[PDB]
């Protein structure tokens, strides 16, 4: 009882932090999935005005 | 012509600054009430007009009514002073959050 | 000369006395709390080892009922406490008396109760000192005060032995010396 | 009593719990800002220089 | 009027709470009139914030109604003439302030409810003090007119070497 209510409030507290760990995993993977879409319209561009490039050419 | 607008000009700003105290009012009551009592909010208050001379009756059976809804093992006896800190109780405590509104 | 040492040894003898006794005292109340609240953390402690925030200290007795209903009446309903009795009751740390004592842990949400609840200890004229947050921490630091008590034990021994030796000399010849 | 430890265990589980469920959107709500921002200035420094070079 | 507002924690739904609280006790004798608040369900954050909270509308009830008596009795001085039945005169809406709290209702309007409890308390706190200010002024500005208007007539009493 005396204890049983720490053992509770432990419980919570490491409950807490898992969700929020979850919550930096999920902010740092969209991070890095932004970066990836970022990048991968710039290669989409590049390659649209290298063509254009090999037609004035 | 003056005392026409002034007049007017309190007139109209008395609502406003009534609507407001009214509001700090209800904001004060939601925030103490849910820190009283956990979340979720279940927190349907009761304004309650005072009688003539019914204060005491009215406040002893609201108390023993609420003796259930609250916790019973602390406070309702007494409390010595804590001014020192950054904040010392104002108000008497009840079994519920209790707030005056003064007409 | 003689007699300016025979009086400044004697002083800094006092002034150290008291120095040290309070630290000593205030090395066994960390001592008595260090312990109360590794059994407080038995329940079970499954894991080895941050938004909880964490206080304990020591209260005179008979002020536990006070204390839990200023606490439960200015922290809301937001703050637990727990208290177990130190028998062998304890020296105060500066109103020096033998008083029967309460070492109690204090559980807090975040920073606002935290200034809250200590401002009303200190208020309730106990004392905290710190504590560990791992019980690797709450290992090493009850051990060290441990030593650092017995280390503390002894040079208290040793200096009023010193102080019984010189005063002793004092007084073999101080009706001459007057 | 047990009913009032019960309580208060209810009452601290409850809010903890609610300050992390905070945190967590908020962090999501930055973390959706970051998503945009970081997509802007990586692809207009990257268009710049490719604009620069072509 | 005196009006006493009570939490009533629910007990675990609204009827089980308000019935007893206003029923059960006009049946058991019309001690007090009772009416129900309807609070609207706010934002609630976190519990730091929260407790400043706590703080802050215990700072800001007493601001607010220093300001409103002060408005009040500003009205009964610059209305002085007519200062019968100002309760009337400044009830904020319906017929009487009476009415208007029994019948409160937030102000969504006034108040976002969407916003967060510090910035719903900030909204009320530059309104208010405005709502101060303005006061001062306007009514220094016409206490002046009216002290101009009372030396004049100093100026007309008194003997005719003094006046």
């Amino acid at each position: 009882s005396q204890s049983q209510g720490i053992q509770q409030l432990l419980q919570a507290e490491k409950r807490a932090a898992e969700k929020v760990a979850d919550a930096r995993k999920r902010k740092a993977r969209r991070l890095k999935q932004a970066k990836e879409e970022a990048q991968m319209e710039v290669e989409q561009y590049r390659r649209e005005r290298e063509q254009e490039f090999q037609s004035k050419q | 012509k003056q005392f026409g607008p002034l007049v007017r000009w309190l007139k109209v700003n008395f609502s406003e600054a009534f609507i407001a105290w009214i509001h700090i009012k209800a904001l004060r009551v939601f925030v103490e009430s849910v820190l009283r009592y956990g979340l979720p909010v279940n927190f349907q208050a009761m304004l309650l007009q005072p009688n003539k001379k019914s204060v005491k009756k009215l406040r002893e059976v609201l108390h023993e009514l609420y003796k259930h809804l609250d916790s019973s093992a602390a406070a309702i006896i007494d409390a010595p002073m804590d001014i020192p800190g950054l904040n010392l109780s104002q108000q008497e405590y009840y079994p519920y959050v209790y707030y005056k509104i003064d007409c | 000369a003689n007699f300016e040492k025979i009086e400044n040894e004697l002083k800094e003898i006092n002034t150290n006395q008291e120095a040290l006794k309070r630290n000593f005292l205030e090395l066994t109340e960390l001592k008595f709390i260090l312990r109360k609240t590794q059994q407080f953390f038995d329940e079970m402690a499954d894991p080895d080892l941050l938004r909880l925030g964490f206080v304990a200290g020591v209260i005179n007795r008979e002020r536990i009922p006070t204390f839990e209903r200023m606490l439960w009446r200015v922290c809301r309903g937001n703050v637990f406490l727990r208290q177990a009795e130190i028998e062998n009751p304890l020296e105060d740390p500066v109103t020096g008396d033998y008083v029967h004592k309460s070492v109690f842990i204090i559980f807090f949400q975040g920073d606002q109760l935290k200034n809250r609840v200590k401002k009303i200890c200190e208020g309730f004229r106990a004392s905290l000192y710190p504590c560990p947050e791992t019980p690797q921490e709450r290992k090493e630091m009850a051990s060290g005060v441990n030593t650092r008590i017995d280390d503390l034990q002894m040079v208290l021994n040793q200096t009023e032995d010193h102080r019984q030796r010189v005063l002793q000399a004092a007084a073999k010849n101080i009706r001459v010396w007057f | 009593s047990d009913a009032d430890v019960q309580k208060q265990i209810k009452h601290m589980m409850a809010f903890i719990e609610q300050e992390a469920n905070e945190k967590a959107e908020e962090i999501d709500a930055k973390a959706e800002e970051e998503f945009n921002i970081e997509k802007g200035r990586l692809v207009q420094t990257q268009r710049l220089k490719i604009m620069e070079y072509y | 009027t005196e009006f006493w507002l009570i939490s009533a924690p629910g007990e675990k739904t609204c009827q089980q709470t308000w019935e007893k609280l206003h029923a059960a006790t006009t049946k058991n004798n019309n001690l007090a009139v009772s009416s129900k608040f309807n609070i609207p369900d706010l934002k609630v954050g976190t519990l730091d914030v929260l407790v400043g909270l706590s703080d802050e509308l215990a700072k800001l009830d007493a601001f607010v109604e220093g300001v409103v008596k002060k408005v009040a009795q500003y009205m009964a001085d610059v209305l002085e003439d007519s200062k019968d039945k100002v309760q009337e005169n400044l009830l904020a809406s319906g017929v009487d302030l009476v009415t208007y709290i029994t019948r409160f209702q937030w102000d969504m309007a006034k108040y976002p409810i969407k916003q967060s409890l510090k910035n719903i308390s900030e909204i009320i706190a530059k309104g208010v003090t405005q709502i101060d200010n303005d006061l001062k002024s306007r009514a220094s500005a016409y206490n002046n007119l009216k002290g101009n208007l009372q030396n004049l007539e100093r100026k007309n009493a008194g003997s005719l070497l003094t006046r």
